């Protein structure tokens, strides 16, 4: 939050990427002091690039680092899958502390892009009897995996009761996510046509079912 | 105090010519142990007494981290204090600080000490108590505030009364023979005839530490102060010192006069005469 | 080479109290603090504290002052972060850091833990009949909703396991009742609904729920 | 800002002998600031390869530096210290004198 | 032994 970061960057193998980290003249134009962490999921961050262009002998020699004025720079050059990752950067203040950036995700195209499989299905009878209902919007096979699911009601947008998974990783490597939409069966039966809207890369696709 | 480690930090801007200068040295006692140049190749803490370097690779690398933090800190304040007075950024100006420990004859803690300067001016001291500041002048007073929202003393006051003392007692360990050693002065007197009826008594006291010492001439058993030239206690070059005190007397009266050396090395006093040949 | 090893991951529930410790294996001179980090699912590293080993001055950030307590025990070389009553906002991950000079230089593991409110809860399984509207001559979905149920994990399988090929059981989701929810989707041909029988295997370790839900066409 | 006039006393590290090594030591001490220029001349020509120590000060702030070289005193030739600084109008030579 | 801690002025 202190420092500023992309929140996303993308890239091909073997192609360079660059993650920008903009701070102010307290921290990142008045020292050179800049540190650069890599963060696999599920797993610690680990030391890359520190004092603006310093390395640990044990990471590879594909990272480096600059600044220039309030503003450093990682590049990872040759890019591999292993790379894929989150990036945080830090500065040194005064007082002996630390200021973090942001978080930059870095996704590395392995595969070619996949339109998402959009499957949307009604609430059952067996929930219907239960007095509840619950639309189950089930998307898979897209890549890269990002996807935003918007809800509508005979076309006005519905956030209420929405609950969305994030993005995860299949066994082929294209990834897969759902969207509930709770409601009530007289909810269910107030409107002609509900829907779900997957947008990935910026095309949309939509799945309309009706009671 | 017994014994005493001291830090001492010059930073001196270089209007025209690029990075500031600056210049760090360690001392225990009397003796330099550490530098650290910014013109230096080497970038690193460089060590300057044989017992520092027995010290490993993290020794030397926090030192550098350490030494290169404050280098970098007092970059930051040569423009900040300028924005203080509303200066120029043409002239170059000094910045210096000094900061160390004193321990008694129990290696146990004495008094602290962290003094900072503005252009060999007093800016902003630690009261002895490790607890509160003396401002020298309305800038310092901004420093002073930002320093109580900070608790600057508070850790400050941590590392005078513990770190220092620490590290001062495990130096005096490891470098005893060089720290810990007393150099009595090696003591002969010259006679320069200035004319035929005055001559001047030079007594000198050579290859000492530590660098304490006291020259005093008499007359007839009488101090001698407001008739006696003083050179002040000069480096040898080699971690000793020198000094050495002159006074004119009638030519016949030499026998009225002696010279007293007061020194660490010196159980008793010692008393120098000149004996004509 | 030094590492900090924080302590194994906590279920808790509100109201109650936590203590998790990062012991630093190996020595070091004294040129660090040890810096308390909280980041929660998805979120970026929040700076929470730090303690200096060698006199326990602690500096805490505003937003975490008072809420959480940050100890250290020199002898053992052991920093700890104490709640006083957890307040499960505080479900992240944890970690701590080792900030040398100027520079954060290693980091611990990290030590997950999890304030959830809901008790132990089995599913109710409902069918996701196929589309009537199915490809002919392609592909059909069907499958099971797996709702509410607390805490994880479910076991899903079809046909007593007898059926892996187009089995697609999704992560679940946690809703803002403290509860999940999944489902688990086959993809079979169109021309086995007439005849093929599908049952999906619903288990539940936790609570001792063993759910067979028939998903039939229509 | 403040100004200080350099001390300065040329002097050997041990006392003169001709014919025997010995290293001639310059101290320039009591000035502000730091900016000051000192060489070491024999028979009026300047000494190339001088060292000198780091920069430290004093309790009043002031600084104080050692320039020093090998040489070997011969009863013939003459050996000075030559100091400039904003607080001198010229450029100021102290002969070493081996009685001082 | 230096201070790992300082402050800007």
């Amino acid at each position: 939050s202190v420092l500023t970061q992309p929140a996303s960057v993308s890239g091909s193998p073997g192609q360079s990427i660059t993650i920008s980290c903009t701070g102010t003249s307290s921290d990142v134009g008045g020292y050179n002091y800049v540190s650069w962490y890599q963060q696999h999921p599920g797993k610690a961050p680990k030391l890359m690039i520190y004092d603006v262009n310093n390395r640990p002998s044990e990471v590879s020699n594909r990272f480096s680092g600059s600044k220039s004025g309030n503003t450093a720079s990682l590049t990872i050059s040759g890019l591999q899958a292993e790379d894929e990752a989150d990036y945080y950067c830090s500065s040194y203040t005064t007082g002996s502390r630390a200021v973090f950036g942001g978080g930059t995700k870095l996704t590395v195209l392995g595969q070619p892009k996949a339109n998402p499989t959009v499957t949307l299905f009604p609430p059952s009878s067996e929930e219907l009897q239960a007095n509840k209902a619950t639309l189950v919007c089930l998307i898979s096979d897209f890549y890269p995996g990002a996807v935003t699911v918007a809800w509508k009601a005979d076309g006005s947008p519905v956030k209420a009761g929405v609950e969305t998974t994030k993005p995860s990783k299949q066994s082929n490597n294209k990834y897969a996510a759902s969207s509930y939409l709770s409601l009530t069966p007289e909810q269910w039966k107030s409107h002609r046509s509900y829907s779900c809207q997957v947008t990935h890369e910026g095309s949309t696709v939509e799945k309309t079912v009706a009671p | 105090g017994s014994h005493s480690m001291r830090y001492f930090f010059t930073s001196v801007s270089r209007p025209g010519r690029g990075e500031p200068r600056f210049i760090a040295v360690g001392y225990v006692d009397d003796t330099q142990f550490v530098r650290f140049d910014s013109d230096a190749a080497s970038q690193r803490m460089e060590p300057r007494a044989p017992w520092i370097e027995q010290e490993g690779p993290e020794y030397w690398d926090g030192e550098t981290r350490k030494v290169k933090a404050h280098s970098q800190t007092h970059r930051v304040d040569l423009g900040t204090l300028r924005g203080y007075y509303n200066q120029s950024e043409a002239g170059s100006h000094t910045v210096q600080r000094m900061y160390g420990c004193d321990v008694g004859s129990d290696w146990r803690f004495l008094r602290g000490y962290h003094q900072y300067a503005y252009d060999g001016k007093d800016y902003i001291a630690l009261k002895e108590d490790l607890r509160s500041w003396t401002a020298a002048d309305m800038a310092a007073q901004t420093t002073k505030h930002k320093w109580e929202a900070a608790h600057v003393a508070e850790q400050l006051r941590a590392y005078l009364e513990g770190t220092c003392v620490e590290w001062l007692r495990r130096y005096l360990e490891n470098g005893k023979e060089t720290l810990q050693r007393t150099d009595a002065p090696k003591t002969h007197m010259t006679h320069h005839a200035v004319s035929d009826h005055e001559a001047t008594l030079r007594c000198w006291a050579l290859s000492f530490y530590p660098a304490e010492i006291t020259l005093t001439w008499q007359r007839d058993g009488e101090d001698q102060t407001q008739d006696t030239e003083l050179v002040e206690t000069r480096p040898a070059g080699d971690g000793t010192f020198q000094k050495w005190a002159a006074v004119v007397v009638p030519s016949g009266q030499e026998q009225r006069y002696t010279c007293h050396v007061q020194h660490e090395g010196l159980p008793k006093p010692l008393t120098l005469r000149w004996e004509p040949g | 080479e030094v590492q900090l090893v924080q302590s194994g991951a906590e279920v808790k529930k509100p109201g109650e109290s936590l203590t998790i410790s990062c012991k630093a294996s190996g020595y070091s001179f004294p040129n660090y603090w040890i810096t308390w980090v909280r980041q929660m699912s998805g979120g970026g590293l929040e700076w929470m504290g730090r303690i200096d080993p060698g006199d326990s001055y602690t500096t805490y950030n505003p937003s975490f002052q008072g809420h959480v307590t940050i100890s250290i025990d020199k002898s053992t070389n052991t920093a700890y972060l104490h709640w006083n009553s957890l307040k499960a906002s505080d479900t992240a991950m944890y970690y701590c850091a080792r900030y040398y000079v100027s520079l954060v230089d290693i980091w611990g593991q990290g030590t997950l833990v999890t304030v959830s409110s809901a008790s132990t809860k089995g599913p109710s399984v409902f069918p996701l009949a196929p589309s009537s509207k199915s490809t002919s001559g392609g592909t059909a979905a069907l499958g099971c909703l797996v709702k509410d149920y607390f805490p994880e994990p479910v076991t899903v399988s079809w046909n007593s396991g007898a059926l892996t090929s187009g089995v697609h059981t999704f992560p679940a989701v946690l809703q803002s009742s403290g509860l999940y929810s999944l489902s688990s989707v086959v993809t079979v041909p169109s021309s086995s609904l007439g005849t093929q029988t599908y049952i999906c295997n619903v288990n539940h370790k936790p609570s001792n729920t063993k759910v067979d839900k028939k998903v039939e066409p229509k | 800002m403040i100004q200080r006039t350099p001390k300065i006393q040329v002097y050997s590290r041990h006392p003169a002998e001709n014919g025997k090594s010995n290293f001639l030591n310059c101290y320039v001490s009591g000035f502000h600031p730091s900016d000051i220029e000192v060489d070491l001349l024999k028979n009026g020509e300047r000494i190339e390869k001088v060292e000198h120590s780091d920069l430290s000060f004093s309790k009043d702030w002031s600084f104080y530096l050692l320039y020093y070289t090998e040489f070997t005193p011969t009863e013939k030739d003459e050996y000075a210290c030559r100091v400039n600084h904003v607080t001198l109008s010229q450029p100021k030579i102290v002969k070493w004198d081996r009685d001082m | 032994f230096m201070n790992k801690f300082i402050y800007e002025i």
